């Protein structure tokens, strides 16, 4: 996954050369931001339930539309489906805090997205207000540094949703 | 002997790049590439395949 | 029975689906399974280096450092058999990556490794995996290769392979090769794929001539069979038996 | 590459002979039922993302041991490639039903995917399954009438089916 | 071999993309057009043997000097490998009407064929009048589209060996 | 490539499980004491050149054989390989010990290795001494309390001594 | 690749020592017949096309199955191939003949030929038969009294047979 | 040249992408270390002339056969250069240490530094030698971090010389 | 290894073309060459021992300060790999003499030169002094187109070193 300390590695594998000051610093930079990061995985990770079931709400909220028969909000399994895929954003963006880079989400979840959202018709702006929802509670649950880490996270997965 | 050919690209190349899609990543149009007699014949039809156009060959 | 009928009717079926959807699966798979059965993790994650016109030292030392490493097979080259000219023709920007590999497949170095103690089967295979990064599709292409270095010889056989749609498409006067075979290429023939798998030999795995044996061929009967010769077998077992 | 026409004339220069005329007989009824084959492929073509889709949902509804965390289709990018492998199936069964023949099918598809699936860690009795599921959905828009000819073309469906069940048998 | 068929499902294959319209209109001009070549066919196989023997005579006639000792056409062997050789290209004229493409044309006679008539040291005009005799004949039997068709693949061998 | 953190995350991906707390407190430990980490890393990359040089000292004296003609350092391209062998597994060795986890020798540094010698008719026995010697000059500059505040990193050398023998038994 | 000279000494620096005196004896032989070594190379090169239109002649008139329907040298593909893998082989035994090692030609030409043979379907009886009958047209230009100085060359002579009758052995 | 920030921007630029927290977090720490290199190099510069001329000294007394006559230290020509070559690597490892990176001393002083050195007859162990010394002369006036930035960028040098 | 012979047929391999006469011509000018070469090697294969010896107190002449304590030419192990250096580069120039071709040299001592020498500390100019007074004493020995053999090969190895 691309972290700080793989991508030190990985680049001073590719010119076959140690590990020299710049990159050493960088790893010092991930080593001291990995406190704020934690703790605000810490408290994602606490909060999960009612952020998921926040997501999916708001989710139906802004799409009333959906939750009709006939399509694809409808059904005991589709809103399931929904509360699933929630949780799978919200537990790689809890993943890419702990591991101080966009590896995680970058390898589980927007690695094929497009592909595989067209395939099953699914749209892209149901999990884009699932994830601000998720970033607006994300504020109130997180306090200075923690918060920011989080948003990068989270802004990271609504930009690659869009 | 070797020859100069200037390249350019207006909008053939820019056509069959969007239809292909992004393979390698993207370049300025206008470059200049220094071919041997031996290739001088392939090279340029094969910038002539890829749609692009030329504006001048020196001989050095 | 009483926990299951406790578990199916006392409680709503959303949260039971919903936990049952997250369960762990018997594969125990991680993302990188599969590439780490095949050997090829690092051949896939590697950076794409390309290098411009104008560049630093740094990145044109590195950039060198890839494509040693790539165009020579994993095979160590010593400090008397790099090309100074051509790093200096590189460095100017008389000659693009394309036009440094071009220059370096044809070299010494290329040829005393690959080409002088090989048979032509062995030295298209190689030079498919080297300057393509993906193995040879059929028996057709050993055919076309074959008379074209016998008609016009070695330096027309690599220019067919720098020359060509495929590298230009995908590798293109500026990124060093890299190996593209071990994602679907559209074309491939669903072999090319096993065929680069037995082509490589892991990160630390070279195309060096000083193998014991000797620099010898490894696809010649899977590419002029098209296969293994099972197939019609295995159609059989899945068959009553 | 070969078709019913480049194969018979295989045998013919095999035994060294000009096409017989019952061999000549044959190939003016293919081609005679070309048009209907050529209908045929086209109900494979433009219904490729339904069928896929169906083939998939009914896949994963299933077994959705393949969708749970450590499944092989779990992750986004390996969901993708499964579509892209039912498309890429999907793909040659219409181009062996357009040639009459499955010589391609089974060079450019079949000869190594078994083992390219055992290498990556594929379960190919999963594979072979949305094969089968494939056939399914395809030989409902097969037999669809809308904006076609009604006629007889049970030996086209009977040639798809047997296309389906060489790479369902291949792969598994 | 390469056919209208096999080009259309080549380069849909290169592509990574299903036949569409204009390949499978191609593939359909292909199944109309093959009465005429099989018509032509089967009229170009029921004469083979007054052809074969037209075009030997044709090749010696047009070329004297092979026949007299020492030359390449002295010998009944060398007859009979003339009638061999002719019977060749037009049993192979017959496979590229039947299959519409100039494909068994092209793998059998046409790949390699330079290369063995300078190695056997064979005139490429020997081969040259005996299917401009053939050319001859083939508008005698043939009508309509079938003798167009028949003529196309003649051509296509002349121009090969030229 | 893993790092401590990704293999951690990878491991609890595959029960579709969030991270643990005490997991969280492994990593924030982990993290906690990543500057001996970042020294331990800048004391094998600074004295790379004596650590090889002293291996191949020893290594060479104790084994005559690989340095006379027909040994496998004999020529000077054969000595070159070694060297060149040498530097870049104690490369790897920093890496594995920057990033926590060994997966990175496993992935690259050893991942056709043994293969690759036994090809060549190299005797993995030296190869694996040459990196028993690496280890023994390398924990003396770990252990080298001087320009650093001094602290406990008895675990720093263990792990850099499993790194150094997970090669060495790979090797061989 | 390898002469008489590099293979000589690369038997001595596996032995760690100098060339014998009667090694470099044997040596100054080999120089000093090295102009008879040019004249039988040269009797090779020029006469090639006749050399393998012998050869050809012979083969096809011996086995008939090789040129008709279903033979391995049937086509003009197949026949073209045949003349070019003859050509190969020829021009491997010349430069064999130069250096005075079999090296190259084992290297190069006999590498893996009898497995491609094998896969091929390519009868490697007749394929050896094809390099008997270039051997035989060989010998009968080597020994051409025309153009050159009258000598004793049977050393050459018997050489340029070891290396026809290896390639044969090789393949078959 | 190779800072951390450089080698941040052109990995993000060589996929393509946005600067995101992988990379944020890398500059952060150069940020954070930015103090102690730049005291250091305060402390370098301060002290270069003694700095200099103790490392000549050392050279001269490690190596004491280079003051003979006919050697490369005779005469005051040579020993100008080489108090001139130690002021440059003092130079770049204070410039080093301001950028954060290798960078400086790979761009002025490692790259091309075998070949000159080749050329010119110039022994390696000399500038080892000097570089030591003030390795040794920076264990005074420096303190903590600092010292450890300087001791890292000249043990960088002494590692590109051997 | 490269020689005369050898770049010949690998030149007409790698043009997949029979030997002409140009090629012809080169392999002639080898085997003339020859009788000079071998002369010029059975005289220095005679003399190894004293060549070795005195090889070996030149470079100790003109470096008094190694044999000193501390230094790599003290001891009897030191001083002993000195003499078999000296004779691997004797023996290797007799074979490049043998061969008429540089590959000897280039395949067994030129190939890896620097890395070592660098590695373990030699210096260049010491195997440069022995192979100069080498040069000198086969200026003794030989005398016409052996000398010149060897000394063209001698002070090929000696630009290797330089
Ligand atoms: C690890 C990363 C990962 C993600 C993110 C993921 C999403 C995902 N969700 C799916 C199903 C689904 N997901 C939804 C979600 C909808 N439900 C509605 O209530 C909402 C409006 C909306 C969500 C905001 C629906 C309706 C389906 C069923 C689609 C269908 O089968 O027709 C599917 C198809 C496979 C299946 O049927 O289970 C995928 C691949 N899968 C992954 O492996
Ligand atoms: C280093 C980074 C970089 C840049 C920025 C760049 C610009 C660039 N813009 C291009 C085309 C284009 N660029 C634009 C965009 C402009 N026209 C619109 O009206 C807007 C006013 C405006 C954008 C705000 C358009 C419309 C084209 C297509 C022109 C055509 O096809 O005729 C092309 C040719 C693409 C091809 O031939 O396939 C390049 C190379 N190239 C690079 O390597
Ligand atoms: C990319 C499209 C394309 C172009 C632009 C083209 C023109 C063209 N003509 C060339 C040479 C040539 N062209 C000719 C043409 C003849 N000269 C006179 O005798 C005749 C009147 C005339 C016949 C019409 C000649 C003689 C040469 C050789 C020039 C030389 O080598 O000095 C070459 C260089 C061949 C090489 O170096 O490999 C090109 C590119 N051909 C193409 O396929
Ligand atoms: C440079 C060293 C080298 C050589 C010489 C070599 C031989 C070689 N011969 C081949 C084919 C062939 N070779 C032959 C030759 C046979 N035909 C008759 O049966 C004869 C008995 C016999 C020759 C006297 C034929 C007919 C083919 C065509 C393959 C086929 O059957 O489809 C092929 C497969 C590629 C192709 O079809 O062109 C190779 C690689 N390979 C090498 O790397
Ligand atoms: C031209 C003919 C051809 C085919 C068909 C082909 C298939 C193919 N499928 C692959 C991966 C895959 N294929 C699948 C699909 C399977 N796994 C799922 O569970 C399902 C049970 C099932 C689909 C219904 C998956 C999940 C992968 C990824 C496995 C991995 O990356 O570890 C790969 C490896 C390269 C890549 O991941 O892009 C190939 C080459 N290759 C070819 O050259
Ligand atoms: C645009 C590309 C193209 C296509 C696709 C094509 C096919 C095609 N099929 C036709 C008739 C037909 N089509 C079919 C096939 C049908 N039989 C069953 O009802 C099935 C629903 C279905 C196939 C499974 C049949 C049986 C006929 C009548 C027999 C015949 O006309 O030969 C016709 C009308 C011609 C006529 O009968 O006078 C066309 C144009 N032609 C083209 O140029
Ligand atoms: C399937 C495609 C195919 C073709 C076309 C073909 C032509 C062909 N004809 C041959 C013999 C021959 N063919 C001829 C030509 C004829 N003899 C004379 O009476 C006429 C003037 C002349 C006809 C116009 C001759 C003279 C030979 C004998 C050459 C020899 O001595 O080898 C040979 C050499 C092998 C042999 O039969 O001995 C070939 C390859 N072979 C093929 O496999
Ligand atoms: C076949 C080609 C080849 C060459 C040329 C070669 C040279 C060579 N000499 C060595 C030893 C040595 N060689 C010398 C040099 C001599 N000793 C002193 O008495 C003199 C001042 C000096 C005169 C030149 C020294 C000092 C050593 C000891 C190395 C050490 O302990 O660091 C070593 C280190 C490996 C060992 O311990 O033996 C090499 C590689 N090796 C080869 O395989
Ligand atoms: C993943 C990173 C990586 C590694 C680890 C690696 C090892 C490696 N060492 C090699 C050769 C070699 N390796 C050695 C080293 C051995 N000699 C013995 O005396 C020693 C005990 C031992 C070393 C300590 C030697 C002598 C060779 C040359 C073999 C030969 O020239 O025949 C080769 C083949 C390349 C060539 O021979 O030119 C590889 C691939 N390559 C890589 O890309
Ligand atoms: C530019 C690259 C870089 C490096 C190298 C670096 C090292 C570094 N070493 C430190 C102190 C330290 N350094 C060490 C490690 C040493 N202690 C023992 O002597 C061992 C022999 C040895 C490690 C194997 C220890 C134990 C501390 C005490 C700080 C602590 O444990 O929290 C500190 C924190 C200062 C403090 O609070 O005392 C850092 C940041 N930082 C960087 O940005
Ligand atoms: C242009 C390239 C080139 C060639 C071709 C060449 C050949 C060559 N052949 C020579 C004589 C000779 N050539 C031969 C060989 C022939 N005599 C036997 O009858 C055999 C039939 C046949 C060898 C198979 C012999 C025996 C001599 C006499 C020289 C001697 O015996 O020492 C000579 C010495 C001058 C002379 O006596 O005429 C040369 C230079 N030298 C070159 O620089």
């Amino acid at each position: 996954s691309r972290t700080v300390i793989t991508e030190v590695i990985a680049t001073a594998d590719s010119q076959g050369r140690f590990l020299n000051s710049t990159e050493l610093q960088a790893a010092f930079g991930r080593f001291e931001r990995a406190v704020p990061a934690i703790e605000a995985a810490r408290a994602l990770t606490k909060n999960q339930d009612a952020l998921v079931k926040g997501a999916v709400q708001a989710v139906f909220k802004k799409f009333p539309y959906v939750t009709q028969p006939g399509e694809k909000g409808y059904g005991d399994s589709n809103q399931a489906k929904c509360a699933r895929d929630i949780g799978y954003y919200l537990r790689f963006i809890t993943y890419s805090l702990v591991a101080s880079g966009t590896g995680p989400l970058d390898d589980y979840v927007i690695a094929g997205l497009r592909e595989v959202n067209r395939a099953f018709n699914l749209n892209p702006l149901w999990y884009i207000e699932a994830l601000n929802y998720i970033k607006g509670e994300t504020g109130k649950l997180l306090s200075g540094q923690s918060k920011t880490e989080a948003l990068l996270y989270i802004d990271h997965a609504i930009n690659a949703l869009s | 002997r070797i020859y100069k050919i200037t390249v350019s690209e207006a909008g053939a190349y820019a056509t069959n790049k969007h239809r292909t899609g992004y393979r390698a990543p993207i370049r300025q149009s206008n470059y200049t590439l220094t071919v041997p007699y031996d290739r001088f014949l392939p090279e340029m039809i094969r910038l002539h395949q890829s749609g692009a156009k030329i504006v001048n060959v020196t001989s050095v | 029975f009483l926990n299951m009928a406790k578990d199916l009717t006392s409680v709503s079926r959303a949260e039971w689906l919903a936990k049952s959807y997250t369960q762990p699966s018997r594969y125990q798979q991680t993302e990188t399974f599969g590439q780490e059965r095949i050997g090829a993790v690092g051949a896939i994650e590697t950076p794409r280096i390309n290098l411009r016109a104008p560049f630093t030292s740094e990145e044109f030392q590195g950039a060198l450092y890839a494509i040693y490493r790539h165009i020579f097979g994993n095979t160590y080259v010593m400090e008397s058999e790099r090309p100074t000219t051509a790093e200096s023709q590189l460095k100017d920007g008389r000659i693009t990556v394309r036009g440094f590999i071009r220059l370096l497949a044809k070299s010494e170095v290329y040829k005393s490794r690959f080409f002088q103690k090989t048979s032509q089967n062995r030295f298209i295979e190689l030079s498919h995996k080297l300057l393509l990064g993906r193995a040879p599709y059929d028996q057709a292409e050993i055919s076309y290769h074959l008379d074209l270095w016998n008609t016009q010889g070695y330096d027309a056989e690599i220019d067919s392979y720098v020359d060509s749609e495929e590298y230009l498409d995908f590798f293109g006067e500026d990124t060093v090769p890299y190996f593209r075979g071990f994602k679907y290429q559209t074309g491939q023939s669903a072999e090319g794929f096993n065929r680069l798998v037995r082509l490589y030999d892991g990160w630390a795995g070279s195309d060096t001539d000083r193998n014991v044996g000797g620099q010898v061929a490894r696809l010649t009967a899977n590419l002029t069979r098209g296969g293994s010769g099972l197939e019609p077998f295995i159609v059989m077992a899945n068959s009553r038996r | 590459m070969n078709d019913v026409f480049t194969r018979a004339i295989a045998q013919a220069d095999l035994k060294g002979s000009f096409l017989l005329e019952s061999d000549l007989d044959k190939l003016a009824s293919f081609a005679k039922e070309g048009v209907k084959r050529l209908d045929a492929v086209a109900a494979l073509t433009n219904n490729a993302p339904a069928i896929i889709s169906d083939a998939a949902h009914k896949l994963f509804a299933e077994q959705q041991e393949l969708i749970q965390p450590g499944g092989n289709a779990y992750p986004h990018r390996r969901m993708a490639a499964c579509l892209r492998d039912m498309e890429i199936i999907l793909r040659y069964v219409s181009y062996a039903l357009l040639a009459g023949d499955a010589s391609v099918l089974d060079d450019r598809c079949l000869n190594g995917l078994r083992e390219t699936y055992n290498a990556l860690g594929t379960p190919t009795q999963s594979v072979a399954r949305a094969v089968q599921l494939m056939k399914d959905a395809a030989m409902v828009h097969l037999k669809s009438t809308a904006n076609v000819t009604v006629g007889d073309c049970s030996s086209l469906y009977s040639e798809a089916a047997t296309y389906f069940d060489k790479a369902a048998a291949s792969i598994a």
